[PDB]
């Protein structure tokens, strides 16, 4: 469960991301594809090379979903319900892969927001991304 | 584990800039803060009640220094991590009984600390090289379980 | 999330356990200690040998908690809140270990209830134990 | 992986009673039912819409037979699982890109199927021996990732 301090920390850190939201999402995907090449197979219709417009566009979608989750942090199962159906049913994304993308999102935030990425905020962000991952893996059928 | 020459270059070049007195303690402290069940193995370290308490704890910084030393030793023997980590494997697996998932977690926390310290210099390809390294180290530390 | 069919399957399978509830819990613990010896370190004040009265007594507690969860399956965070505090705060149980005990509970049920352990019911029981594990690991601080 | 003679005895004695035409398909079918994301790798197998459809699917039973054959082969070479599973590792890791966590899951599903078939004969010490085996097999199948 996310504590009041966790929600405050996540909102504050994500607030600093700003107009870079989409960019950071795209960078996290790139980090995931390079570090954990098994994850690439979910995107055969994507060119996954650096500067790919498809990865850039997708990073914005990922960021927008995370922003939705931050904005509705006390109601995340509802806010992410459609995305949960998509990832678990249609795409059949292996639950391990959410841990991989969550790690790459943390690395991206650490690399861009050194003042915000305190040990406490790192912990809050990890709990938040784990909560998001728990919702997105909740619909396997 | 096999790194390309380009990856070896990226890894060694960055590691030479690492503050070896501080980065290990930062990684171990963050492990204890982010994954609080790991505190079970460090009751003798004293005050771990708050993140500030953890990060400022002299025993955490000192022990962190030893951990980083082991990672440094692994980087020098990428083609023989099993032999390099044999005594450490016996300690962590046979004596301490640490679940090996936590070896993976500490490696990933170290990667976050490197990203924090190096910023844009910690590029996605540099990260991918370090992920090979910390996976190699985790697998070697877990050998006594295999 | 547990489906209506999942809840029906879990209630039916757990209903067959009966007065063997405590016994099966004790057997699952024994299976865990032998198969995954890292888990033994949580019980230094226990004799973990076969026929141990302490493991028998503890198995009953485990079973009673699972029975509570079955009886309050739509309200499990609330029903298991005290147990969540205990396992995450006081005992600091590594989240991996819940996957290990859940597997050993499935093996125990399979070994005792061959008619009940259909593929569908196996799936429902796995989802149920994962849901229980998610609650019991929800309070790390 | 190292089994005691008592464990080797327990493992080999039980394995001799295994129905080699059926148990593999039961384990693979249950993997597909219990962990539905694994169906991603079996779109060519046809009807996987219901548990009954999965378990009765002739391709699941046939493929399951091949999987069980590989486990049987592992049991004959417990001291050289890496060599035994090298080609399979290249297939599952380099070609298929299956996350290795799923190797662990299938092994644990097999253990559940053995418990189902053998009942009280699948004692806690027999299980503990089989857990060493399926962990060994999973680690060997994952070698190309290491
Ligand atoms: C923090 C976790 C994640 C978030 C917030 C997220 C968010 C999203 C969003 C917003 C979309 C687009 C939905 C739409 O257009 O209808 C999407 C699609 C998709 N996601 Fe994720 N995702 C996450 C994790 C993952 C992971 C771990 C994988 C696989 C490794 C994955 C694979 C995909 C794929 C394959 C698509 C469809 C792309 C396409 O066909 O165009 N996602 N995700
Ligand atoms: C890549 C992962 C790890 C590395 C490289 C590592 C390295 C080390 C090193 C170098 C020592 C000093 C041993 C000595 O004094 O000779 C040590 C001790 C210790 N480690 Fe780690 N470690 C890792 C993961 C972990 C984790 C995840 C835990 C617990 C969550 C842990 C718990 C301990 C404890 C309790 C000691 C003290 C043992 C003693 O003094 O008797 N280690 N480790
Ligand atoms: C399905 C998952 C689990 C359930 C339902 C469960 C249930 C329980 C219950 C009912 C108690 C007694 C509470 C009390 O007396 O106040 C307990 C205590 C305890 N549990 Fe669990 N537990 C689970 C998983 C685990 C795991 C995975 C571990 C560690 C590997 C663990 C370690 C302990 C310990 C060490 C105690 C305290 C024993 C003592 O000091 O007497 N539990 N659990
Ligand atoms: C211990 C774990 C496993 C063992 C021992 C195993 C064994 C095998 C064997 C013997 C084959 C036949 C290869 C051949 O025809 O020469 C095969 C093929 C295959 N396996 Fe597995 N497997 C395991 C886990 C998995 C998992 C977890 C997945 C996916 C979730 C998977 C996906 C596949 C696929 C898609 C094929 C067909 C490949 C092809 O025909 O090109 N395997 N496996």
């Amino acid at each position: 469960v996310l504590s009041p301090a966790d929600k405050t920390n996540v909102k504050a850190a994500w607030g600093k991301v700003g107009a870079h939201a989409g960019e950071y999402g795209a960078e996290a995907l790139e980090r995931m594809f390079l570090s954990f090449p098994t994850t690439k197979t979910y995107f055969p219709h994507f060119d996954l090379s650096h500067g790919s417009a498809q990865v850039k566009g997708h990073g914005k979608k990922v960021a927008d979903a995370l922003t939705n989750a931050v904005a509705h942090v006390d109601d995340m199962p509802n806010a992410l319900s459609a995305l949960s159906d998509l990832h678990a049913h249609k795409l059949r994304v292996d639950p391990v892969n959410f841990k991989l993308l969550s790690h790459c999102l943390l690395v991206t935030l650490a690399a861009h927001l050194p003042a915000e990425f305190t040990p406490a905020v790192h912990a809050s962000l990890d709990k938040f991304l784990a909560s998001v991952s728990t919702v997105l893996t909740s619909k396997y059928r | 584990v096999h790194l390309t020459p380009k990856e070896k270059s990226a890894v060694t070049a960055l590691w030479g800039k690492v503050n070896v007195d501080e980065v290990g303690g930062e990684a171990l402290g963050r492990l204890l803060v982010v994954y609080p069940w790991t505190q079970r193995f460090f009751e003798s370290f004293g005050d771990l009640s708050t993140p500030d308490a953890v990060m400022g704890n002299p025993k955490v910084k000192a022990h962190g220094k030893k951990v980083l030393g082991a990672f440094s030793d692994g980087l020098a023997h990428l083609d023989n991590l099993k032999g390099t980590f044999a005594t450490l494997s016996e300690l962590h697996c046979d004596k301490l009984h640490v679940d090996p998932e936590n070896f993976r977690l500490l490696g990933n926390v170290l990667v976050c600390v490197l990203a924090h310290h190096f910023g844009k210099e910690f590029t996605p390809p540099v990260q991918a090289a370090y992920q090979k390294v910390v996976a190699g180290v985790a697998n070697a530390l877990a050998h006594k379980y295999h």
